[PDB]
């Protein structure tokens, strides 16, 4: 049967490679009754453009894996914030793909999420590996 | 002016109800109360989303009250991104949108009807001092919302007189499949007669299966559990055992009329204290169409003013989390059979308990007598509620 | 002033291709079991979970 997975972009120019890039992975898979294709919807930077293409298009192409992009901003994040939001109570799963924010991370709600990119949140963990090398025994905080 | 349209979703009679919204005496301030009525059914988001906003835009309208009678699991939030949207009041008054969350927007102003999280802190260990229950246990799971109720019940023990008895808590993993194996034997680290849970009816089902199957239930245990446990009380899986006792918000004390009445009340008085003052009202963009670029005309003077509304002479305020955190609460405890029949009921801060003794050996009776230097007697403190440590 | 960066953590394209094809291989392990349903079509229709 045809297959379709769900995804989140604007640029369309740039989303034609994305329907050939499921299409190189589409002879990859094993799956004899599963043949994926490219079901993606244009990223409006407006919550009034999808509040009319959800259920019409999203839901009944009946996808099962969703990507959420970016904005065109380097500074926003109320872009992956709905998709998030109409994929959850339905549990629909998703997948990540420019994860830089923390809020879909407390498993408090929206607990089907995978992010391919981690959060700005994980920069702390990593930063051991610096200050007890270059010495800095004692050391202040500040935070915004 | 201002106008509100009621949004009832259920089976009911609204003939009744709509009688009573023509019929306020506001005579104090011009209001001008606009009635609309909805009874429809809303199911499925894809009817939502294409039917509320085109109300809202109807004429200025800048009020909606909502309501249920179904237990469903997604109802609450499905209007949290309207409210995150759009800075249109809307509140619920029952059916599923009668939950607690634990984080909201700020731009997601809501209310919601149900006593705060850390009120059903306040509830229970005030009960639990009347009939000696002075030995407890917690037992939950990763849930939305049990961090900061777990933070507040330690809280007050430090700051006493008079020692209180913990026996561990317990926070067993639930998603992780084939736990059975995981759980039992946990469970039989819990030797506590009292154990307080902290679940949920529609995945607390397995819990009480695990807990039953060890039989720490036999006579000397009871269970208490919060509202959202029971969710209803004619919804019984069969499950609970003889005598479970519970807390939950008054549904049989307070009618259908009498809460919807309330909701509008509350914000038509609300703008009634705005225009007081500043005489003058925001008046943003009535559509549905491009609104986070006209939500210009902030509302943040409605959400400052709120705190001091009162309806009846009953004190309402909500705080920024959209609760009374004053509701009435219901002492319910279940029957010999699958019945829940009201026992007590809080109000005021106190607690009127109609027994004095808990329904029925290790249990026994002592009858003894004022001696002089063998059994001394002596009148309880009144400012720890219980008189002594020790005695 | 000391900065820093992650690699492969901007190049869309590699993550697409990545992304389809560690989940390619899961579906080949999703059927393996029973009680495996379809998602129901649209979403008027569906109503419980």
């Amino acid at each position: 049967k045809i297959v379709n997975i769900g995804a989140v972009l604007s640029t369309r120019k740039h989303e034609q490679m994305f329907r050939e890039a499921v299409n190189q992975a589409n002879k990859r898979h094993g799956s004899w009754k599963i043949q994926l294709n490219a079901t993606s919807v244009t990223h409006k930077p407006n919550a009034i453009q999808m509040a009319l293409s959800v259920c019409e298009d999203l839901i009944s192409s009946q996808v099962y894996a969703i990507l959420v992009s970016h904005p065109p901003t380097p500074n926003d994040h109320f872009t992956p914030t709905p998709v998030s939001y109409t994929a959850g109570f339905y549990r629909i799963p998703v997948l990540g793909l420019t994860t830089r924010m923390s809020i879909y991370s407390d498993k408090s709600i929206h607990l089907s999420f995978l992010r391919t990119v981690p959060p700005y949140s994980h920069q702390s963990s990593v930063w051991f590996e610096m200050m007890r090398v270059y010495s800095w025994n004692h050391i202040i905080l500040l935070v915004s | 002016s201002i106008g509100i349209a009621v949004i009832l979703v259920g089976t009911s009679d609204e003939v009744a109800i709509k009688d009573a919204h023509e019929k306020d005496d506001f005579h104090h301030l011009s209001v001008v109360p606009r009635v609309e009525l909805v009874a429809m059914n809303e199911t499925d988001p894809k009817s939502i989303i294409t039917r509320i906003c085109d109300l809202m835009s109807d004429r200025k309208i800048q009020g909606v009250v909502f309501a249920d009678d179904t237990d469903q699991e997604a109802i609450a939030q499905i209007l949290d991104f309207i409210s995150a949207q759009t800075l249109t009041p809307i509140l619920g008054i029952h059916g599923g949108s009668s939950m607690i969350m634990a984080d909201k927007d700020e731009s997601s102003m809501f209310f919601q009807f149900g006593p705060s999280i850390e009120q059903q802190a306040s509830v229970m260990l005030n009960i639990m001092e009347e009939y000696d229950w002075y030995i407890f246990s917690i037992v939950t799971t990763y849930f939305p919302g049990y961090q900061d109720f777990v933070n507040k019940i330690r809280s007050t023990i430090e700051n006493s007189f008079v020692g209180w008895e913990l026996e561990e808590v317990l926070l067993l993993d639930m998603s992780l499949d084939d736990g059975d194996s995981k759980i039992q034997n946990q469970l039989k680290k819990l030797q506590s007669p009292i154990i307080l849970l902290y679940c949920t009816k529609e995945e607390a089902t397995y819990i009480f299966e695990v807990a039953n199957s060890v039989g720490l239930t036999g006579y000397g245990y009871t269970w208490i559990v919060p509202s959202l446990v029971a969710g209803d009380t004619d919804t019984v899986p069969a499950e609970f055992p003889t005598g479970l006792i519970s807390v939950s918000y008054d549904e049989w004390d307070y009618g259908l009329p009498a809460r919807v009445r309330d909701g509008i009340a509350i914000i038509t008085t609300a703008a009634s204290d705005m225009l007081s003052e500043h005489s003058f009202i925001p008046e943003p963009k009535s559509s549905c169409y491009n609104t986070h670029e006209k939500r210009i005309y902030q509302s943040n003077m409605l959400n400052r003013y709120l705190i001091n509304v009162t309806f009846e002479g009953r004190n309402l305020s909500f705080s920024e989390d959209g609760y009374q955190m004053h509701p009435k609460l219901v002492i319910i405890l279940l029957n010999k059979e699958r019945k829940w029949e009201r026992v007590g009921k809080w109000k005021d801060k106190s607690l009127q308990m109609k027994y004095y003794v808990w329904p029925r050996d290790d249990h026994l009776s002592i009858v003894t007598l004022e001696e002089a230097p063998f059994v001394i007697v002596e009148s309880v403190d009144p400012l720890s509620g219980t008189c002594m440590r020790n005695t | 002033i000391l900065g820093l960066q992650l690699i492969n953590g901007k190049n869309e394209s590699a993550h697409i291709s990545d992304a389809v094809g560690v989940v390619a291989q899961a579906v080949h392990e999703l059927l393996e079991k029973e009680n495996i349903t379809d998602p129901p079509r649209g979403c008027v229709g569906n109503t419980n979970i």
